[PDB]
């Protein structure tokens, strides 16, 4: 028997001692090797409730990838708290790697074995852990990036629905490749990224149908983000420690959802030295990017979105791009866990 | 005490923009949404949108897209509001907004307004004219008197009577904004008709944006 | 995708009754409302959240209830201080507003009406005015008609607010016309229609 309560978390990985790449010598010091013989025990007709937007595991983690990213990206020059702060800002290596979040003595963490759990409400299959499944902490904006999909429908997630000030997790049951390439041979911050037409607008359709079911068949509609700053207006993420900025515009594409338009969709990208930082601390300014190819392919696992409020006579429903958390992206990840206290 | 400290009222002329601010104080700036609502003259309140201000995300109803704009200022705590394409029935009382309590949006402190006003018109001083008390304004022992106010630009005038010798019964009206894109209004009061043949009545009629003071003796 | 409706339009009590003020949803599903006050020329305050909670500083004397479609603001016993227009709200939405009002008994207008004057005519144009003076309630009709045709889209008129010691109301129409048209006609007059008036009044003058 046991009893829902909030505890401070350790983590675990497989991080190489020997690799200077930031995620592995941060883990090497921060966190425990992975338990190669996990226990697992399926919880006998037992139901158990989940909120994955009351998790204090969520808010653990982005502490965790904060602290990770403050020791680790260095910029030359950081604009905080009306501050700058200068200090050395060598090339770094970046990937990200598995964590596990795990409890210590006298607590344990439930998993939602729901295949259509929605993050919000009972679960009545649960299994026990002692740690989480490894999740890569990527941080990124408007699409989540290799994470963990669906496994049975697509599902749409929101601490409210009604509500349009609450940001909703489109969650993937088949991942979408994202190939960002900054050629090695003019403009050295010139970037672009390739996706599949027809397998991602396949996948477009399924979750604006997907969607209807949740809004009362009324006609969904995709725009581009209404404003903002450029790491929410654009695809925003950290590729080989460069900072790039993907414009989205192609990728929710109204009409397709359809004509010959089934082939490679390149989206214009840059690389940004000055950024604002996820953080929230301010702005951070970078060398410029190194020579040659640098390329990341990513799985494209969730969406975030924002609805367009105040909507009246027409049945028509608006949604934009963008997420307004980082620790939506853990969220995302966590939403099947949360911590409870073993008697 | 959150507070919500906007912009003093504002004029335009047609077709310009305006941009409005949202000067936020009593609690941290960044952890709520910032709205907008607009109230029409005689009229109920309309959202205008909401914005984040960590990464000033936006959100804007059907009717306002493309025709508003939200900007951020994290460094002094202050919020914008870009409003263009100004028409004549934009001119309305303006709300930045935020919400009070934690985890929650939509309740909502309100800042005290930003009045705006859009008018072709360019600053002009009142003609005064003189309503006389007549037969037809007449009954009883009572008669009516009063000054026309007409075309000045902009709001406010200050209406005495007698020097400010003469208070009960007299009724100001509010300005009417008319389609030339002046105001007009009227003040009146009502006094014994006994009285019209040996007290004088004079209206004060002040419009200090102009300095425009006249003195009109309303006769019989 | 969700419506308010609040109602009544317009609510007139005597100090110290209780008052009630009903706001509906469309969507039929909800647990969270906002009440607001709004006085004349003032930004509005918020007194009640969540349906049925009071905001800090706010009288005992208001509650809010209710749940589903229907929530209610109630005031227990009605003050001076409460005379104001009060809005529910859901998300995004407001209601129309509901403005409180203090009760007197029935007055009829007492109906003026003024030519314009000699020099308003020097301008080219010419302005004619009925005054609604100190009446109850509220409401009530002006109509302008110049040899007995109905004059329309040719007047505004403006309001006074509720007097603080008679809570009366006072109106001005103003019937705006060019001199050349002004002489065209011989008999103007406003027809002045309120409750307190068994039949319309008309207030004429001969040109
Ligand atoms: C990835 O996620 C997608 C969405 O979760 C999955 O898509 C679906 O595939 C299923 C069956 O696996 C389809 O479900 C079927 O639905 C059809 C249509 O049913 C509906 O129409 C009636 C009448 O209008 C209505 O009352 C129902 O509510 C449904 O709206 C059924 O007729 C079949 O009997 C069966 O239930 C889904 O419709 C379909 N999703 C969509 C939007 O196409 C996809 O399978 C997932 N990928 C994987 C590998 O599972
Ligand atoms: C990651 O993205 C890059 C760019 O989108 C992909 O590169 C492309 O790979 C192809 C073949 O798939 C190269 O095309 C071939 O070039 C050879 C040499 O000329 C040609 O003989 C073949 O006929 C064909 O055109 C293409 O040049 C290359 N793009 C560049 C700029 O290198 C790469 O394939 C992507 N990764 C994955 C897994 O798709
Ligand atoms: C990108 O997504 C792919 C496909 O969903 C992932 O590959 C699957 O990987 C699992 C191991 O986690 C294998 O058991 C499956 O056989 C693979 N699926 C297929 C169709 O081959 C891949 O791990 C993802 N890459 C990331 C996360 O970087
Ligand atoms: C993403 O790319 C598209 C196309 O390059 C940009 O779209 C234009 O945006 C402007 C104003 O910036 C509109 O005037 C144009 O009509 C748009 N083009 C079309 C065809 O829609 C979009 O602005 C880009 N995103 C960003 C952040 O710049
Ligand atoms: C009762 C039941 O459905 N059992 C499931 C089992 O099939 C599945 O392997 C496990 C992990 O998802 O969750 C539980
Ligand atoms: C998720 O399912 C729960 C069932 O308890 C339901 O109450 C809630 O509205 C659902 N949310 C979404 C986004 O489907
Ligand atoms: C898109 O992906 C599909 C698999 O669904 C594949 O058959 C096709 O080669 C791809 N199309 C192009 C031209 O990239
Ligand atoms: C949508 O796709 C079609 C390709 O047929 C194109 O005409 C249009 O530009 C696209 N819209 C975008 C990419 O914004
Ligand atoms: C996604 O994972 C792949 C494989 O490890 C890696 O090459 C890629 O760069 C990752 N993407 C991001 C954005 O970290
Ligand atoms: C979302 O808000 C709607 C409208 O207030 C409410 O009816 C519903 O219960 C809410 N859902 C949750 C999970 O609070």
């Amino acid at each position: 028997v046991w009893k829902d309560a909030d505890t401070t978390l350790f983590c675990a990985s497989d991080a190489k001692a020997h690799e200077t790449e930031v995620h592995n010598v941060w883990a090497t010091h921060a966190c425990v090797p992975t338990d190669p013989n996990p226990q697992e025990i399926h919880l006998e007709n037992v139901t158990e409730n989940f909120n994955m937007w009351k998790n204090n595991m969520v808010e653990q983690m982005q502490e965790d990838v904060i602290s990770l990213w403050d020791q680790s990206l260095q910029p030359c020059v950081k604009l905080t708290g009306g501050s700058v702060i200068k200090q050395a800002c060598p090339k770094i290596s970046f990937d990200p790697i598995p964590i596990h979040y795990c409890t210590p003595a006298g607590y344990v963490i439930l998993k939602c074995n729901d295949k259509n759990f929605n993050g919000t409400g009972p679960c009545k299959n649960v299994s026990s852990v002692q740690c989480t499944h490894g999740i890569k902490p990527v941080v990124s904006t408007q699409l989540l990036l290799n994470g963990s999909l669906a496994e049975e429908e697509i599902i749409i997630r929101s601490e409210n629905l009604t509500n349009n000030a609450k940001t909703i997790i489109v969650h993937l049951n088949k991942s979408v490749e994202i190939n960002c390439t900054r050629p090695s041979n003019g403009d050295i911050r010139k970037a672009y990224c390739e996706i599949n037409g027809t397998k991602w607008n396949k996948v477009l359709k399924q979750v604006t149908e997907k969607l209807k079911e949740h809004f009362n068949n009324k006609t969904i509609i995709f725009q581009p983000p209404s404003g903002g700053d450029l790491e929410i207006t654009m695809h925003h993420f950290n590729c080989r420690g460069e900072f790039f900025y993907c414009n989205t515009t192609q990728l929710f594409n109204n009409t397709c959802i359809m004509k010959g338009c089934n082939g490679t969709i390149t989206l214009p990208c840059k690389i940004k030295q000055i950024i604002n930082m996820w953080q929230g601390t301010g702005q951070a300014m970078y060398a410029p990017p190194i020579d040659g190819k640098i390329n990341c392919v990513s799985n494209i696992t969730g969406i975030l979105l924002t609805r367009d409020g105040g909507a009246n006579n027409t049945s028509n429903e608006t949604f934009r791009p963008g997420g307004g958390n980082i620790k939506d992206n853990w969220r995302s990840e966590l939403y099947k866990y949360k911590v409870v206290q073993i008697e | 005490q959150v507070q919500l400290v906007e912009s003093g009222t504002q004029f335009r002329r047609p077709g310009a923009s305006v941009r409005l601010s949202c000067e936020a104080s009593g609690y941290t700036f960044i952890s709520s949404f910032i709205h907008w609502i607009r109230q029409g003259p005689g009229q109920g309140l309309e959202w205008m949108g909401w914005m984040n201000p960590r990464h000033g995300a936006v959100n804007y109803p059907r009717r306002f897209q493309g025709k508003v704009t939200m900007t951020r200022d994290t460094s002094i705590d202050t919020a914008y509001m870009e409003l263009r394409d100004l028409r004549s029935d934009d001119t309305a009382m303006y709300f930045c907004v935020t919400s009070r309590t934690k985890d929650y949006d939509w309740d909502f402190v309100w800042g005290q307004g930003t009045l705006v006003v859009v008018s072709s018109a360019s600053t002009k001083g009142p003609s005064v004219f003189p309503l006389a008390p007549s037969s037809k304004s007449t009954s009883g022992g009572t008669a009516a008197l009063g000054c026309l106010v007409k075309d000045y630009f902009p709001e406010p005038v200050t209406v005495s009577w007698n020097s400010g010798a003469l208070t009960s019964g007299v009724h100001t009206f509010p300005a009417v904004l008319q389609s030339s894109g002046l105001y007009s209004l009227s003040s009146v009061v009502t006094v014994p008709s006994s009285s019209l043949g040996t007290q004088t009545y004079i209206c004060n009629v002040n419009h200090k944006p102009s300095n425009t003071k006249v003195d009109k003796k309303v006769e019989p | 995708d969700i419506q308010m409706t609040q109602s009544p339009v317009t609510l007139s009590a005597s100090i110290g009754d209780r008052v009630t003020i009903t706001c509906r949803a469309s969507q039929r599903i909800d647990n969270w409302v906002a009440w607001y006050q709004q006085k004349p020329g003032r930004a509005p305050k918020l007194l009640i959240y969540k349906a049925s909670i009071l905001e800090t500083g706010v009288p005992s004397r208001f509650s809010g209830s209710g749940s589903g479609t229907e929530f209610t603001l109630s005031i227990n016993s009605l003050q001076p201080d409460d005379v104001a227009t009060y809005y529910c709200q859901q998300f995004e939405e407001f209601g129309r507003g509901t403005k409180i009002d203090i009760k007197r008994t029935v007055a009829a207008p007492s109906v003026f009406i003024f030519p314009p004057s000699d020099e308003q005519l020097k301008s080219g144009t010419a302005s004619v005015v009925c005054l609604l003076n100190n009446f109850y309630p509220r409401e009530a009709k002006v109509q302008w008609k110049v040899d007995n045709a109905l004059q329309s889209g040719n007047s505004q008129e403006s309001v006074t607010e509720q007097d603080s010691k008679d809570s009366t109301y006072s109106l001005s129409s103003t019937l705006t016309l060019s001199k050349a048209d002004y002489e065209k006609h011989k008999v103007y007059a406003c027809e002045v229609t309120h409750q307190g008036l068994s039949s319309p009044v008309t207030k004429s003058f001969n040109r």
